[PDB]
């Protein structure tokens, strides 16, 4: 959809364009019985439009649509790096999601990560409802959505009670083995960047000089146990790889 | 042949990144039923409830007002043992939601519901409440004398209760609206000199596509292409030219100078077929320094004219506006009198025709405008 | 010095002469456009060239022409300032002149039957601004340089990469500036082969053939004959000796009776010289030696008349015995040697089967066109219009002259069609070089690539533009009434204003300039870049372009390169290199005669370089210019080494002529690691301008190049003394010398205050001059933003201490005192424009007011009357800004809708809201508010103000200047009345009106009076004309787009501190992020108390190797330290004596330095202001690679009584204990980026979903999710969380039914999930369907 209330066509409708326009042209063709000197190439024009449309490219010369651009076919919608199953089906985006820079909390305990609360607050907000609407503050659940918009001074209490033991997990780009994917379990504070414990960085391969995180939310019970059990900080000392440590004092230490 | 001297820019980088853009896919939105059912589901209801609240919620229009009667839902459930009570329940639980008052039968019961939901210290509620509740034609009408014998209440607390009943809200339903409205582009534009009007298409909706030859049958079927199109916007063209140049008139004083002419006259003066000229003029808008008027505009009926000729039925419309825009406030001008004084300049109109014309034109009629 | 440098003196440490300054760093760019504007008579250049490339044009019936004569560019209609606040580009019209005329029939040649001149248009050009940037729709773009492979024939060969024997094939390429090219080609089995536009490969002969060439001539021309003689003898041969070298020899080698070399024996070199001494000619030769040799031209017995051979055929012995019988005693063969004088044309002649002309150019036509039976005639034009054809193809100048230098020719000047020689000796120089002659070509050497600017492709489009306007004249040239048409009507501006603008404003080259700091724009706009049109691919680039060349030296920068896919590919250009006048880059060097240094200085190109010896600027020379040692280092073709003095030829000008400008501006570079050198230039020039700019403590001595050659600080055209200075204007009264005729002597400079640039900083200009003070041509009067006192200025010095801190500066994370944010050192302004624009409506024009129906009082109290909101407002998300209503519609109505209006009212059920809103998120101070309505429309209100503001200014400046003259007037009507003996105190008393209301006597006092009366009436009638034409200026009407009414454009303005989470840096490639703001009384102190301001982690420096960092802070210190002695020479009135010694002892410190500053020509008040500046610290200036050593650093601390060592013994701000150590101390400077946490903090629950695969979208803008790639899907796995996986996958991205349940069950206190089917895999089983292959699930 453009500007204006018009549109215009994509690849997949151009090429079923043409192979509907040539199909009906042969068709038209065949009624009037032509001369069969011109149904050849009327046919090898339907079998080339045919060809374009299951698979573009493949043999002959590619067909583009306009700035000398090949258009996509099925074919390229089914594979490579862009097509379903390497972009939609084994990665995907997902919500109760951030990311933010990371800075250095030196009095932190290992089983523990400093998150600002303005995430916080974005994060569990269902769970701030939930809350809200079980101690009676909020009878309706439009009552409790206003009351969360104004960010009214209870609110704070809530989102302190419903993160008490509730782990989140951390994740820094590139994931080269399973240690860049760690639970910790949030302390709220004051600002605008996450806080790490030392200790853990040279598990991440992070620095502190621009590097940003992500963070998750465990929802179910059993994911929450998951994070506790498996994931957690406290877990992974010794390295999978060799069975040396790899919580390991650097630098100032 | 004029450059734009003053704009908005786009925000936006010039180049992209070489890789190609992925193919487009949408984006979902928030209507006013979304957040109604996202706001049902969180709702503690039981089944059969929540299946009449989504046939409840089905059948709101975009102000928020329900456009069918209860029947036509109890019947769309398809139980018999589901009342109108249960019905009603529902229906009341439902237009609590936000905005508060959706869902309404009428604007009574929408101005009761919002009314419904304040505080007893408010100053002036249950005369506010006892007016929508019984007396609501005499506040429309502008009575003000008989309202004040029935409520038996003095000015100044009349005078408050309809201060409170004017800050509330009519249509609920439209606090969450569309994004931004869409825009038309015009085809053909229409200026001024030498005295004349000069009719030109939009260039910057006309460009010349680049001829693919080189590889060279399809040479000619894409040169068939290239003549089609030539011939579609030379019959445009021509069609609009020969528009403008019977409605002189109009573009230079306006309203109450068109002329009564048919697809008769388009299809007599360019040699065609009158199908075509119907085909060609539907769903395209001009730009006139007066404004956009679609294409076919300027077509309508005629009626007789004493001394001679015909009068275009929108310089009857026109001229009916003017006489009732300079009319006494004591006493607003009738139907007959309005004949009467129409019928001094030639005009001949039979009164059915004037009040056909009213009423298109959305004017109260005579007793509705008295000050 | 200057004035403006006299103000405060930068001490430099440098120690090596200048002999060439440092030139205007924006040539590239000015000197390419204005070759692309000016006129030229040559026509070789410009618009000229590219008007007579096309120009005649004479129709199919050659009864008619147009002939171009020339043209003109006019006037434009905006200034720079009125095209970016409007949005409109900066361009001029072009007018040209044609000339139609018209021929006749039945006559002659051609008669001059009607000739019409007519000056036509042709389309908008777009005009350089004075800073080398173009404004296009409002925005500022640069388009920068391209390095590209030059026109010519260039010889390579494969690696033997493509044959698994490992043998090298070898190619010749000729690439012209506009055509097909032509490659030459060598196969595994040695034969030649041609090819053109890269289609299929056909034999090498065939254009030999297509020539007009017979195989005897090819034969001659590729091979060297050799006689055979039958002299009634065994076929007695006349032998050369040198044909014989490494030939074994076959038969006996005897004549004279002497045999020189037996049967069976090598010939070695010294039979062959032995051969030369006795002269041997004759020489007896078996018949069975030509069992193999090749006849060279074909034989007929005279008496038969058939043909005995064939030519390029082997002689056999029965042939033999056929040609001798016929009386044949002369054969000719050819001389085919294996070790040299290969045969390959031979048996390139076997493999090819044509044997004619015409067969040949049919093959041709086939291959280039197939799929169509062949013609003569068609073949022959396309051979024709392939290579010979000027409308098609073309060699450049520099083509042939890289074409003419390749081939070892004399002249320069030639044609740019090819020619049969060229072909020739091209074919003959592959031979030659596949025969062990010669050398293939180096691709990457920079005397092959060549630099093309914005007037060459500004060029090329017009003339791509140009051609198509003929295509179309040539058409309605051929038929039509020679008389009533007029060539207007022939042209279409069309075609040329598209492609010109296309060209300007959607090009790969042409960008957004960078707005960080003026260091940005000046980086950009000197940049070179290999990709683009014509270019190379970040996919086909390869990885030997991708390096450092040894060519590069002094004219590409080796350090400036982006990190990342864009490596080697992008270049920024040196201090002194230029470019030829064929596009080669060049860099300067004095020119060195009999041992002694001169000042001569001479451009060398790549390619001249290589063939001299050229000193290093190290070296030391004597006061008369002679070298001190007997060897120099030296370099010479390629390599670096030692030569004697008289070797040497040139010399370099400056150390600095390496490296660009921002690595330039590095301190101490020679000291840090060339990958820390490279971060450091590429964070240098991303800070954002700062409240209050600071001057460097420790430079370079570039700060004001860069700082003056911006075009940010607004600089005096002509000298004199401020008349009236103030903080948004400047006027100066120019000197009385400099003044042309007739003219007010005054200068205006309206400074820009608090504008936007493109990435929504601040650019505001501060006046830096007092009043009625002298400037001179050339002095800085006002600063932009990063600039102090006409000095670059990007951040800020702050005292830094190295040392851990209890674990806040652990692993490159910074402490920062909170005395840094109490003083606003690091605190930005951010400017943002917002935009509404009401235009008409099928159901009404859309409105701007303050009468919205359904909003309350409260949301409107900012606004005003016309619907805008007020100036200097605060602002925050929600706030409405423009109330705009829209025509909601119009129906027949019903009783209920009657009701509503009746009730409720006709406005609030005729329009609805659609206002503009402040962001969420968004805050700010409303500092402008622009109105631009259409012509004919009725004005508002704020726009009459607006206007009012705008035309105040333009009266106050011509009120000063009108006023001026008329006091000029008055002093000589004055003077005429008091030579008239006038009463001269009553002319005094009297007021200067009085003075006209008199007359003078009879004589021709009198006519001076009438001649004054009258000069004054038309002054006053000029300047009234003036101002009247300037209302209309400003009062005029708006063209807008069709069917666009009003547009208003509001402007917000919000100030950003310093917090945790921004990343700060210094000039060292040493990056990092705030992590605490430590209270004062925790920050260590020295012994005076005085705290640290930032203290970062020691173990940095040693990991990182950027050493200069350290030195820097060292040598900060020093500078701060004689800041403060000066300091406490002003707290007590010291007098100015005292002053004056001490800072000519510290000036005059240092060892053998170039700079000497004498104090005594210094007036008191000048010594007094230069202590002023100087209270804060003694700027100091030390060159990239001549610096100041360590024992000057350590002398100039002892002047500043501060320990040599650098150390201090620093205390602890909690427990007020010593630090067992001592501590580092000093003052860096520090820089903020523009990575603000502001941007980056982001977080999301739920949102709106993708339409197709119903999954999050993905940005901050688009408020999306966080992706979950393979790579943490596998980490998952690795763990063992399946259920953590599940979630991930179905209820928190696409199971539209498990999201919703999900919610509703956390909403319930019920953790508890109830996945399906991702709907990604239901679009993929359709996808798969489509396809006519048959997949489902089943059981
Ligand atoms: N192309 C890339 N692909 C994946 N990861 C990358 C890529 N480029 C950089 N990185 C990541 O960036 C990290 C580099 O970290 P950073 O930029 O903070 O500096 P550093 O290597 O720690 O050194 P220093 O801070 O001393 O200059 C790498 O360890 C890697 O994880
Ligand atoms: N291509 C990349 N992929 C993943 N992480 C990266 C990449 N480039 C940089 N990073 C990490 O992100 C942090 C911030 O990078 P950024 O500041 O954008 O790069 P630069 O410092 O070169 O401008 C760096 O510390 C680096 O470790
Ligand atoms: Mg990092």
């Amino acid at each position: 959809p453009l500007d204006g209330g018009r549109f215009a066509t994509s690849d997949l409708n151009d090429l079923y364009r043409r192979v509907i326009n040539r199909n009906n042209r042969l068709k038209r063709l065949l009624d009037l019985a032509a001369p069969d000197i011109i149904v050849r190439n009327e046919k090898r024009m339907l079998q080339e439009a045919v060809d374009a449309l299951l698979d573009n490219g493949r043999r002959g010369r590619a067909i583009t649509g306009s700035n000398k651009r090949p258009l996509k076919s099925l074919a390229d919608m089914i594979k490579g790096k862009q097509g379903r199953f390497r972009q939609n089906l084994l990665g995907k985006r997902v919500d109760y999601s951030g990311r933010s820079v990371i800075t250095v909390g030196p009095y932190l305990r290992l089983h523990q990560c400093g998150l600002p609360k303005k995430m916080a607050l974005e994060l569990f907000k269902p769970f701030i409802y939930g809350k809200l609407e079980l101690r009676g503050l909020a009878t309706t659940i439009k009552a409790a959505k206003k009351m969360v918009e104004r960010e009214e001074a209870v609110v704070w209490d809530i989102l302190d009670e419903v993160i008490r033991e509730h782990p989140v997990l951390l994740n820094r780009a590139p994931t080269l083995h399973r240690l860049g994917i760690q639970a910790f379990e949030p302390v709220l504070i004051e600002g605008k960047a996450i806080q790490l414990h030392p200790l853990v960085c040279a598990a991440y391969n992070a620095d502190f000089d621009g590097d940003q995180m992500a963070v998750h939310v465990p929802l179910t019970l059993e994911a929450q146990l998951e994070a506790r059990a498996l994931m957690m900080s406290t877990n992974n000392i010794l390295s999978p790889a060799n069975g040396e440590p790899i919580i390991v004092p650097s630098q100032d230490v | 042949d004029t450059i734009y001297t003053a704009g908005t820019p786009s925000g936006t980088s010039g180049d992209y990144i070489d890789d190609e853009l992925p193919v487009y896919q949408g984006e979902t939105t928030q209507t006013l039923q979304d957040y109604l059912m996202w706001q049902v589901e969180l709702t503690p209801f039981s089944d059969t409830d929540r299946a009449i609240a989504t046939s409840i919620v089905d059948a709101v229009d975009e102000t928020g007002y329900l456009t069918v009667p209860l029947e036509d839902i109890l019947e769309s459930i398809g139980d018999e043992e589901i009342d109108i009570d249960e019905v009603e329940a529902v229906l009341k639980r439902i237009q609590r939601f936000d905005p508060v008052g959706v869902a309404a039968k009428d604007l009574r019961d929408c101005l009761l519901i919002q009314l419904s939901q304040f505080d007893k210290t408010t100053p002036w509620l249950e005369e506010a409440r006892l007016i929508i509740s019984d007396h609501l034609d005499l506040l429309a009408n502008h009575d003000f004398r008989t309202l004040m014998r029935v409520t038996r209440l003095k000015e100044d607390v009349l005078k408050e209760a309809v201060n409170l009943i004017q800050s509330l809200d009519p249509r609920p339903g439209q606090s969450i609206q569309t994004g931004e409205p869409e825009y038309v582009i015009p085809d053909v534009l229409v200026r001024k000199h030498n005295g004349h009007w000069t009719v030109e298409l939009n260039s910057d909706s006309i460009p010349r596509l680049q001829i693919n030859q080189h590889y060279a049958s399809n040479l000619q079927d894409a040169k068939w292409l290239i003549k089609s199109l030539e011939s579609r916007n030379d019959t445009l063209l021509r069609v609009s030219r020969c528009i403008v140049e019977q409605q002189q008139a109009f573009f230079e004083q306006g309203e109450e100078y068109m002329k009564p002419m048919v697809l008769a006259d388009i299809a007599q003066a360019v040699e065609m077929h009158e199908s075509t000229i119907s085909r060609v003029t539907t769903q395209k808008y001009l730009h006139s320094p007066r404004g956009i008027f679609e294409l076919k505009y300027f077509f309508s009926s005629h009626v007789n004219t004493e001394g001679g000729g015909e009068a275009s039925s929108t310089a009857i419309r026109a001229l009916v506006k003017k006489l009732i825009a300079a009319e006494n406030p004591a006493k607003p001008l009738s139907d007959s009198k309005l004949t009467s004084l129409l019928s001094e300049q030639g005009i001949m109109v039979a009164r059915r025709t004037v009040a056909k014309y009213r009423e298109s034109l959305s004017i109260p009629p005579s007793n509705q405008r008295k000050q | 010095y200057s004035y403006t440098e006299k103000k405060r003196i930068r001490k430099d440490f440098g120690k090596r002469p200048q002999v060439l300054d440092v030139p205007y760093l924006l040539s590239i760019q000015l000197d390419s456009f204005q070759k692309f504007i000016e006129q030229d008579p040559e026509g070789q250049y410009g618009l000229e060239a590219a008007f007579r490339s096309v120009f005649p044009i004479q129709s199919y019936s050659g009864n008619s022409e147009l002939q171009y004569v020339s043209y003109r560019l006019g006037e434009p209609v905006f200034d720079v300032q009125e095209c970016q606040i409007r949005g409109v580009t900066y361009s001029a019209p072009l007018r040209v002149k044609l000339r139609l005329v018209i021929y006749e029939r039945e006559a002659p040649e051609g008669t001059v039957k009607d000739i019409k001149e007519q000056e036509v248009y042709m389309g908008e050009i777009p005009l350089m601004t004075d800073n080398g940037t173009f404004v296009i729709n409002g925005t500022e773009r640069v388009i920068v340089s391209q390095l590209h492979r030059s026109p010519g024939v260039f010889f390579d060969s494969d690696k033997g990469k493509t044959h698994s024997s490992g043998k090298v094939l070898y190619n010749a390429r000729i690439i012209p500036y506009r055509g097909s090219w032509l490659d030459f080609e060598f196969d595994p089995k040695d034969n030649l082969f041609v090819r053109i536009d890269r289609r299929r490969k056909l034999p090498a002969t065939i254009i030999l053939r297509a020539l007009n060439y017979t195989t005897e001539q090819i034969l001659d021309l590729f091979f060297e004959k050799v006689i055979f003689e039958i002299r009634d003898n065994k076929l007695q041969m006349e032998l050369v000796p040198e044909r014989l070298r490494g030939e074994t020899a076959s038969f006996d080698i005897e004549a004279n009776g002497k045999v020189y070399v037996e049967k069976g024996r090598r010939i070695t070199a010294r039979h062959i010289r032995q051969l030369e001494k006795d002269d041997v000619k004759l020489i007896e030769v078996p018949v069975e030696y030509i069992a193999g040799k090749v006849v060279a031209k074909d034989y007929i017995d005279e008496s038969t008349g058939e043909l005995i051979c064939a030519a390029n055929m082997e002689l056999s012995l029965d042939l033999l015995a056929k040609l001798s019988q016929s009386g044949h005693k002369r054969i000719e063969t050819l001389f085919t040697n294996d070790l040299d004088h290969g045969p390959y044309i031979s048996e390139t002649l076997r493999v090819d089967p044509t044997n004619d002309r015409l067969s040949a150019l049919v093959e041709i036509y086939r291959m280039m066109r197939p799929g169509e039976p062949p013609t003569r005639e068609a073949a022959e034009s396309l051979f024709e219009n392939l290579f010979f054809s000027e409308d098609r193809y073309d060699l450049s100048a520099v083509g042939r002259m890289k074409f003419n230098r390749s081939l070892l020719r004399e002249e320069i000047e030639g044609s740019g069609i090819l020619s049969k020689d060229d072909i020739i000796d091209v074919m003959k120089k592959l031979i030659d070089i596949r025969n062990g002659k010669g050398e293939v070509d180096d691709i990457d050497h920079l005397g092959n690539r060549r630099i093309r600017s914005v007037g060459e492709m500004a060029e090329n489009q017009f003339r791509v533009g140009l051609v198509r306007v003929e295509r179309a004249v040539k058409e309605r040239l051929s038929l039509g009434d020679l008389d009533t048409l007029m060539p207007q009507d022939m042209i279409n501006a069309k075609p040329i204003s598209a492609a010109v603008k296309e060209f300007f404003g959607s090009s790969q080259l042409s960008q957004f300039m960078d707005q960080n700091n003026p260091l940005s724009e000046i980086t950009h706009k000197r940049r070179i870049s290999a990709l683009g049109p014509g270019g190379l691919t970040r996919e086909r680039a390869g990885f030997e372009v991708r390096d450092v060349h040894p060519t590069h030296y002094g004219r590409v920068c080796p350090i400036e390169t982006p990190e990342g896919p864009n490596i080697g590919l992008i270049n920024s250009l040196s201090v002194y290199a230029q470019t030829n006048e064929y596009g080669f880059l060049e860099t300067p060097y004095r020119k060195v005669t009999d041992g002694v240094v001169t000042d001569e200085i001479h451009y060398l190109s790549a390619i001249e370089e290589g063939n001299y010896v050229i000193a290093q600027a190290n070296s030391n020379l004597d006061e008369e210019g002679h070298f001190v040692e007997d060897l120099v280092t030296c370099r010479s073709k390629g390599e670096s080494s030692l030569f004697s003095r008289d070797q040497v030829d040139y010399m370099d000008v400056s150390t600095q002529q390496v490296v660009s400008v921002g690595a330039s501006l590095i301190p101490f570079l020679e000291h840090d690691d060339a990958n820390r050198a490279l971060m450091g230039a590429n964070m240098q020039r991303q800070a954002v301008p700062t409240l209050r700019a600071d001057k460097p403590l420790v430079g370079t001595g570039m700060e004001r190049a860069v700082a003056v050659d911006s075009g940010v600080t607004a600089v005096a055209k002509r000298g004199g003394v401020v008349q009236y200075v103030d903080a948004s204007r400047i006027v100066i009264k120019v000197n009385e010398d400099e003044m042309y005729p007739g003219e007010a002597g005054i200068d205006i400079y309206n400074l820009t205050k608090y504008t936007r640039s493109n990435q929504n900083t601040c650019i505001n200009q501060m006046p830096c001059v007092s009043l009625g003070e002298p400037v001179e041509r050339g002095d800085v009067l006002a600063d932009g933003p990063s600039t102090d006192l006409g000095e670059l200025a990007l951040g800020q010095n702050m005292r830094v201490a190295f040392m851990p801190w209890n674990g806040y500066n652990f692993e490159d994370s910074i402490l920062v005192s909170e005395r840094v944010v109490q003083e606003d050192r690091f605190t930005t302004i951010h400017i943002q424009e917002l935009a509404c624009v009401s235009r008409d409506t099928k159901l009404g024009p859309e409105e701007i007011t303050a009468d919205i129906p359904n909003v309350g009082e409260a949301a409107l109290s900012k606004l005003d009357e016309s619907g805008i909101v007020y100036i200097g407002a605060e602002v925050t998300g929600g706030d409405i800004l423009v109330g705009k209503v829209t025509p909601k519609g119009e129906t027949q109505l019903t009783p209920e809708e009657k009701l509503l209006r009746a009730i409720f009212g006709e406005k609030a059920s005729d329009v609805k809201d659609s206002s503009l809103r402040v962001p969420n998120g968004v805050s700010g101070t409303v500092i402008d508010v622009q109105v631009f309505t259409r012509d004919g429309v009725e004005k508002d209100k704020r726009a009459l103000e607006i206007e009012e503001m705008q035309l105040k200014q333009a009266k106050k400046d011509l009120s000063e200047e009108l006023q001026i003259l008329e006091a000029g007037l008055f002093s000589r009507i004055r003077a005429v009345l008091v030579a008239g003996g006038v009463e001269a105190e009553k002319l005094d008393k009297l007021p200067r009106d009085r003075w006209l209301e008199l007359g003078l006597t009879d004589e021709e006092k009198q006519n001076q009076l009438e001649q004054l009366a009258e000069q004054y009436d038309e002054l006053k009638h000029e300047f009234e004309k003036k101002l009247e034409a300037k209302r209309r200026k400003i009062t005029q009407g708006d063209d807008l787009a069709p069917g666009v009414l009003k547009i208003v454009k509001v402007y917000l303005a919000v100030k950003r501190r310093i917090q945790p989470g921004d990343k700060m840096a210094g000039r060292h490639g040493n990056k990092g992020v705030i992590s605490k703001i430590n209270p004062i009384e925790d920050m260590p102190y020295d012994e005076n108390g005085t705290p640290v301001d930032i203290v970062l982690n020691p173990l940095g420096v040693p990991s990182r190797m950027n050493i200069g960092q350290i030195l820097e802070t060292h040598l900060g210190m020093a500078a701060k330290g004689i800041g403060d002695k000066i300091n406490a020479m002003l707290k007590q009135q010291q007098e100015v004596a005292k002053l004056r010694e001490f800072i000519q002892r510290a000036y005059d410190l240092g060892a053998d330095v170039r700079q000497k500053v004498d104090l005594s020509t210094f007036s008191d008040e000048e010594v007094m202001r230069l202590a002023e500046n100087l209270r804060k610290g003694m700027p100091i200036a030390t060159p990239v690679f001549d610096g100041a050593k360590e024992a000057e650093i350590k002398e100039l601390l002892k002047l500043g009584d501060l320990p040599t060592s650098g150390q201090i013994r620093l205390y602890d701000g909690r427990t007020g204990e010593q630090f067992e150590r001592p501590v580092t101390v000093g003052y860096m400077y520090m820089l903020k980026l523009n990575h603000l946490v502001d941007d980056k903090m982001h977080a999301r629950s739920t949102g709106s979903y993708s339409l197709v695969t119903q999954q999050p979208l993905g940005g901050k803008a688009q408020f999306g999710g966080q992706r979950f790639g393979e790579m943490e899907v596998w980490a998952l796995e690795a763990y063992g969380a399946a259920y953590t996986l599940q979630e991930m996958l179905t209820v928190k991205s696409d199971d539209v039914n498990g999201r919703t349940k999900m919610y509703k069950n956390i909403v319930d206190g019920n953790h508890q999930m109830e996945p399906g089917m991702p709907e990604s895999f239901n679009v993929l089983l359709k996808e798969i369907r489509s396809l006519g292959i048959n997949i489902e699930l089943e059981d």
